[PDB]
């Protein structure tokens, strides 16, 4: 139900946005987590095949998110270059 | 032009 | 034939995807409108049974898409409440 996700920057879009957070509009009901929100089927993300729509994100190269406020985390992936590393819950 | 498609 | 479908956020998302948009390679030819181009076989899309794939996407909780740009559509989607409500036309 854990699964780690890697993305190297390139010239191609990594496609892919996360959603929710401490503080904001959930990205789903009673959850405040942090989530996968779309995926955009050209993009890194994608091809990678390790990143779902709904996945949970845990970490993001090594630092907890699992209760970080968006804008944050989203400070957080900003400054995961070259390479992000996710570590994502899904559910069955 | 680029075709786009996006789970959400 | 217009349908509205409603949908909450889960596990999958709202468990589809989206094809086309303004400025886009079109989804059917001569439209460059958003479609409903796959529903996942796991989700809220498909515990729904709302929404069929080539579904024309009319209208995202109120706002008109008939001649959005895909980002648009997908901001609507998935940046805005996770309750969502879609009016989608059939052929
Ligand atoms: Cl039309």
């Amino acid at each position: 139900s854990r699964h780690v996700a890697c993305l190297a920057r390139s010239e191609r879009g990594l496609g892919f946005s996360i959603a929710g957070g401490k503080g904001s509009t959930p990205y789903r009901a009673g959850d405040a987590g942090i989530f996968v929100s779309r995926i955009a089927e050209g993009g890194a993300a994608h091809r990678a095949g390790t990143l779902q729509v709904g996945d949970r994100v845990l970490s993001i190269n090594g630092v907890d998110v699992t209760e970080a406020r968006h804008d944050h985390a989203v400070s957080l992936l900003t400054a995961a270059s070259p390479t992000i590393a996710l570590l994502l819950e899904r559910e069955a | 032009k680029h075709f786009r498609e996006t789970e959400v």
